[PDB]
RNA sequence: CGAUGAUUUUUGCCCUGCACAUUUUAGAUGGAUACGAAUAAGACUUUUUAGUCGCUGGACCAUAGCAGGCUGGCAACGGUGCGCUUAGCGGAAAGGCUUUGUGCGCUUGCCGGCGGAUAGCAAUGUCAACAUGCGCGGGGAUAAAUCCUUUGCAUACGACUUAG
RNA sequence: CAUCGGUUUGGAGCGGCAGGAUAAUGGCGGAGGAAUGUGGCACGGCUUCUGCUGUGUGUUAUAGCCUCUGACGAUACUGCCA
């Protein structure tokens, strides 16, 4: 229907200091900075003020319009991420073989190794992303910390590790061992 | 001083056509700087030249000439068509010709 | 129609054309890829193949029922005398291959590989490389010119080597000139260790250890022209076929209206650029061993 | 098409026994006279018992617009045949003039139903004068108050084939 | 702070002075569609046309009502003194230039060369020595 | 418009088929057009299409001897080329004469490095199509179809961009002092004169 | 497509400064005039707010002189051509881009003096780069391949590997 | 090269006349009305009230708009010019 104009209004918190420049978001906060390209999408940005930023579409289609809310939400996340933390707790979900999880380092490289996985003699090593922190806790058993800045390497380091551990030529409904992604919150409780 | 040219540029694009049988009694030129029919109306009826060298020399010049004139505009981007005495022949597509700026009628 | 029965095709489609290597000298394609962080050294070797010969050997293998078991295999000896280092080439990356930039000759050359320049030798006046050797004339400026070339523009550095075949067996009295890539350090590192090197012996013994995996690049034995049924093992027709059975009895369908270049015909057979990998080497033998 | 609206006035022709038929008038979206007058019998037939042999055409006279420059909504009434069956539908436009509207109409029918100028009756053409009169999504986007756009990404026509300098799109 | 990047666009709204045919001057009295404005001006007729046919001007007419009649424009025309801004832009001036260099004949565009000549040698010698 | 005496066109950004088709009528014309950079020509559609139609194209070969089929190349240049060739009477010897007139390269080799480069807006990607159409870069999708020369040619071009960026802050300082000694000596009687004539 | 070796003791060959004469042209007739990147962006000034620039190359450079002659002066110590000459950079197909000093010119930056006719009222009215040959001049070098015999790592014959 | 005759294609062609709703518009004048309501007024959020701004009120005020109309005056378009 080519809509005449479509706003979002972002929303900075006191302690982070959003700078955008030709597409090239920027975040800082007490937690660190974090970058952004949105270069494959054709948005304006106009500083409302120190707190608020408009973010608008002109004369766009629906598909258009539609990639402007997500833009709003990649960029509260990546302002979210810089201020409160993500961590994501998984579960180790397992009948008989209990699974051990090891975060190792090889070749100078974090690695997430899990051994015994329904009694597979293969072992599995999950490369661990930059800026993403993996923990075994304390507080409870057969549990994963997966913690960060970044909401997108986090939730993409539990995916991997979630989908490395899937169950071939079994009953699925049956054979539920995994590692699941439990929880998924912020570093700062609220 | 180094510049001595008293004509404007031209190319021999094409003869008259349709998509399967050409006339060689008409010529397409391609006068330079022309992009409209507008413009290429300033040179109906101003005379063309097609200067070419030959092997034989004749009264001591290897340089023969093709006269020709332009008639009228082609089509809507500044060529135009041009009647020469003998037929450009097909091998001068995309030869540059000779726009002479008389018979004047500034 | 289909064919009645399935069956595998005779032969590789990976080997084609089967013709005369254009060389008897086998020629390295692939050279191994070059890891800065080691040590300079070259990558390939010439020799001879002296024959095949029977060891002895007690199989380390555990799992096999020939564990700890002696095992009878045959080998082949490589009759392999010092190569000589004789120039050093200079490659540049292009956006159309490498090219070879620059090529720097030792001052002094030796008959054996002069010889490898001429047709007829024994009515040259055998003036090969001789202005070139009086481009050393009490400074060689123009040979470090060449060579600081080299080290300022050359990303593959190769190394031209000799054998010393007078010192094998053969009657040929010319010598084998090839190009050996050398691997490891910078560009002048190479450079600096292919001057070095100029007219002096490398041996198979800093280029080769023993239980090493090598490849073997070599031209294959001729047969010269052969027919269909050995040269690619195709099944004899039955005895009573007129005009002779040593054939391929359909040679194509009537459509494409023309023979296939995967139907098999008689041609020539053996003499081919071969590549053989994963050799094992059970020794490397001293001449000055006299055990 | 390129139309203009004609008024054509036509009467059953006179009869001795009907000495004075009475008058119908039609406003009709034409290019010319002579389709003007081919429509006006087109719609009578439909409407009533009558043909160009046993009528006649009374008067044709151009409606010129009342306020050329003055920026209206119209509504228009549509009877459209697609393939399968015959629809209404109701449409808005924004123009300047009541013909060029009915021309925006013929064309967004056939970009957006196929539909050529044979299929469509315009049962009415009606300005909006008021505010909330106004029922469609894509014209009432432009009766904001205060409405201003950029125009990003402009092109700018060349008119030779090579230019020295890196394209640019401000504007 | 933030400091985010802000577009300069020129805007389609009402008072925005517009370059019709790159001759005359007009302003937006009332936008139609996405496409289509309805423009005016002193020299300019009335008239309801295409944004690509016309090129926006940096120049704003501030105060103009939506849909104001021909006499309304031309008075605020005239009170803010457009043409007098117009033409003191870069803009109109290359523009003049243009057709005054277009109007140029032989004698006088030998004159321009031999002037030419002149400042070189002028700014030549300034040049070397600075 | 004018008849340059040859016209090299920097073939960063412009689309494949409507640059082939303006260059394939100039050299037809008797024009030499040299391109550069066809690595980074454009084509529209994703990158995952394009690919498909690239293994259509090389599905097609002759049956009886591979040897006599279409010859496949992966360069960028040689699909510009392909591209134009099939815009082109190529058949005939005008056509060959014509062919003989164009020149087509990867990066920005000698002499050209050196010379001017021109656009061409009527095709232009950023110019032709619409904003949030999806596109191929040539370089890329040769490089999934065989090329193996990516990598030295993007070296080769950052060498020639930092050289080209020393030529040109040596060219914004010379010009730069150049606006100021065309400054001082304003105001003259000759600078006067040539304001009225429009100069 | 590249790198490298050797290139006829023959009056033959190579490099080079010419001079003249030729054959050819897919087609000179002032100048192919060099950032890169983005395009919902660039570049300036303050200030990161705001202002300005573009909205086409109808630009920029060059352009006056018997196809550009012979002379004189004024002014500045510049511009430009050629010839040597210094140094640096450039290997993607570098074969070019700058640079030092010097010599000879020319200079329309300004002002002069003398000459052009008759090619008859137009006739391309002949002026360019590449190549070749030949006459000189200065330099520089002084081979191989094939057949033949032989070999058998090859082979229908050619070809190939050898040796002489 | 000039002029002529025949055929024909154009011009950023120029002028006169006619018709139409004796164009419709516009400009001027008068009357009435309303909102995507100007000023003002009343509440407000950031502004040293810095096109401040939003929401209410209401009818030209420090903007204006719409409808009808009265006397003029043009232009478009379509034709004609022996």
């Amino acid at each position: 229907m080519k809509y005449i104009q479509t706003d979002q209004i972002l929303d900075i918190p006191e302690g982070v200091t959003v700078d955008i420049k030709a597409r090239v978001v920027k975040v800082t906060g007490p937690r660190g900075e974090l970058t952004k390209d949105l270069k494959h999408i054709d948005v304006t940005f106009n500083k409302i003020n120190n707190r608020a930023i408009k973010i608008t579409v002109h004369n766009g289609d629906r598909k258009h319009v539609a990639a402007l809310r997500t833009v709003k939400s990649l960029i509260a996340n990546l302002i979210t991420g810089v201020t409160k933390g993500y961590k994501y707790k998984m579960r180790f979900v397992y009948a008989h073989f209990p699974i051990n999880v090891n975060i190792i380092k090889k070749d100078g490289q974090d690695y997430v190794e899990i051994r015994n996985f329904l009694g597979e003699k293969r072992v599995r090593e999950v490369k661990i992303h930059e800026g993403v922190t993996m923990e075994i806790s304390s507080t409870q058993k057969d549990e994963l910390i997966v913690s960060g800045n970044s909401l997108e390497a986090v939730s993409q380091n539990a995916a991997d590790i979630q989908q490395i551990c899937r169950v071939r030529n079994k009953d699925i409904r049956k054979f539920l061992d995994g590692i699941y992604v439990s929880e998924r919150g912020t570093i700062v409780e609220e | 001083a180094e510049s001595h040219r008293l004509y404007v540029k031209g190319k021999h694009i094409s003869y008259q056509r349709s998509k399967s049988v050409t006339n060689p009694n008409v010529s397409l030129i391609q006068i330079e700087g022309v992009a409209s029919p507008k413009d290429a109306k300033f040179y109906l009826g101003k005379r063309i030249a097609y200067v070419y060298r030959a092997p034989k020399e004749i009264r001591g010049s290897k340089i023969r000439v093709i006269w020709g004139k332009v008639t009228r505009t082609h089509g809507n981007n500044g060529l135009v068509r041009a009647n020469f005495k003998k037929n450009l022949p097909p091998k001068t597509f995309g030869a540059s010709v000779r726009i002479m700026l008389y018979p004047s009628n500034i | 129609s289909h064919r009645k029965y399935e069956a595998p095709r005779h032969g590789s489609l990976g080997f084609l054309p089967r013709k005369r290597a254009a060389k008897q000298r086998g020629r390295v394609k692939s050279f191994p890829k070059d890891v800065k962080s080691k040590p300079v050294a070259l990558t390939a070797f010439l020799g001879y193949k002296a024959g095949m010969t029977t060891i002895v050997r007690d199989l380390d293998r555990p799992g096999s029922k020939m564990h700890k078991r002696e095992v009878v295999e045959a080998a082949t000896v490589v009759d392999t005398p010092p190569m000589v280092v004789v120039g050093v080439v200079g490659y540049v990356e292009t956006p159309r291959g490498l090219r070879s930039l620059t090529t720097v000759w030792a001052e002094h050359l030796s008959e054996e590989v002069r010889r490898r320049f001429y047709k007829n030798w024994y009515k040259s006046k055998k003036k090969a490389f001789t202005k070139y050797s009086g481009k050393y004339a009490t400074d060689a400026k123009q040979v470090e010119t060449e060579l600081a070339r080299i080290k300022k523009y050359a990303s593959v550095v190769r190394v031209l080597a000799h054998t010393q075949i007078k010192k094998t067996p053969l009657s040929q009295k010319k010598a084998h000139l090839a190009e050996i890539q050398i691997n490891g350090g910078s560009v002048s590192d190479k450079v600096d260790w292919a001057k070095e090197h100029f007219e002096k012996e490398v041996s198979v013994d800093s280029v080769f250890e023993q239980d090493e995996m090598i490849d073997v690049i070599a031209v294959t034995k001729g047969h010269g022209f052969e027919g269909v049924t050995h040269r690619w093992g195709t099944k004899k027709l039955p005895r009573k076929t007129h005009r002779g059975l040593r054939k391929v009895a359909c040679i194509g369908a009537w459509h494409p209206a023309n023979v296939n270049w995967t139907v098999a015909r008689a041609g020539q057979n053996g003499y081919h650029h071969r590549t053989s990998i994963n050799h094992k080497v059970y020794r490397v033998g001293k001449g000055t061993d006299e055990a | 098409s390129r139309l203009n609206e004609y008024q054509v006035i036509g009467r059953n022709l006179p009869t001795e026994s009907v000495p004075e038929p009475k008058l119908f008038r039609m406003r009709i979206f034409a290019p010319n006279t002579v389709v003007a007058k081919s429509r006006y019998w087109y719609f009578l037939q439909k409407l009533h018992k009558v043909k160009k042999a046993s009528g006649e055409i009374v008067s044709v006279n151009i409606i010129s617009e009342a306020k050329p420059t003055k920026v209206k909504t119209f509504g228009i009434w549509l009877r459209y045949e697609s393939r399968s069956g015959i629809h209404n539908m109701y449409k808005e436009y924004r123009d300047v003039t009541r013909v060029g509207a009915v021309e925006t109409m013929y064309q967004d029918l056939a970009a957006r139903h196929r539909a050529r100028f044979r299929s469509i009756h315009i049962l009415k053409v009606v300005e909006l004068e008021k505010t909330d009169d106004v029922k469609r999504q894509y014209v009432k986007q432009f009766l904001t108050k205060d409405l201003k756009f950029p125009l990003p990404h402009r092109v700018q026509k060349s008119k030779k084939l090579f230019q020295a300098t890196a394209p640019t799109t401000f504007y | 702070s933030s400091t985010v990047k802000a577009a300069n666009w020129r805007f389609v709204e009402v008072g925005r002075v517009v370059l019709v045919d790159n001759k005359e001057l007009a302003t937006i009295v009332e936008i139609i569609d996405q496409k289509r404005v309805l423009i005016d001006g002193p020299k300019i007729q009335r008239q309801a046309i295409a944004l690509a046919k016309i090129v926006l001007t940096p120049i704003v007419l501030p105060n103009l009502p939506r849909g104001s009649r021909t006499a309304t424009v031309t008075k605020k025309w005239a009170a803010a003194d457009i043409d007098a801004k117009w033409a003191a832009s870069g803009w109109a001036k290359k523009l003049a230039n243009k057709e005054r260099r277009s109007q140029l004949s032989d004698f006088e565009r030998f004159q321009v060369m031999v002037l030419k000549k002149q400042r070189r040698f002028a700014t030549k010698k300034a040049l070397v020595k600075a | 418009s004018s008849f340059e005496k040859v016209v090299v066109i920097d073939g960063k950004g412009h689309l494949l088929g409507r640059l082939a088709s303006i260059v394939s009528k100039q050299i037809l014309n008797g024009q030499k057009v040299v391109v550069v950079r066809c690595e980074e020509l454009n084509i529209s559609g994703e990158f995952f299409r394009n690919k498909l139609k690239y293994h259509d194209y090389l599905r097609k070969a002759t049956r009886y001897n591979k040897k006599k089929g279409p010859f496949h190349f992966r360069a960028p240049s040689r699909i510009l080329y392909k591209a134009i060739r099939g815009m082109i009477p190529h058949k005939t010897a005008r056509g060959k004469a014509a062919l003989e007139r164009l020149k087509v390269f990867e990066g920005v080799p000698p002499p050209y490095d050196k010379k001017k480069r021109v656009v061409v807006p009527q095709a232009l990607r950023v110019l032709r199509l619409k904003p949030g159409r999806k596109y191929t870069t040539v370089g890329k999708l040769s490089s999934a179809v065989g090329w193996k020369y990516e990598s030295v040619v993007e070296k080769l071009e950052e060498k020639r961009k930092v050289q080209s960026a020393e030529y040109y802050a040596k060219k914004k300082a010379l010009t730069k002092k150049l606006n100021a000694a065309k400054a001082s000596t304003a105001e003259s009687e000759a600078a006067q004169k040539l304001a009225a004539f429009g100069y």
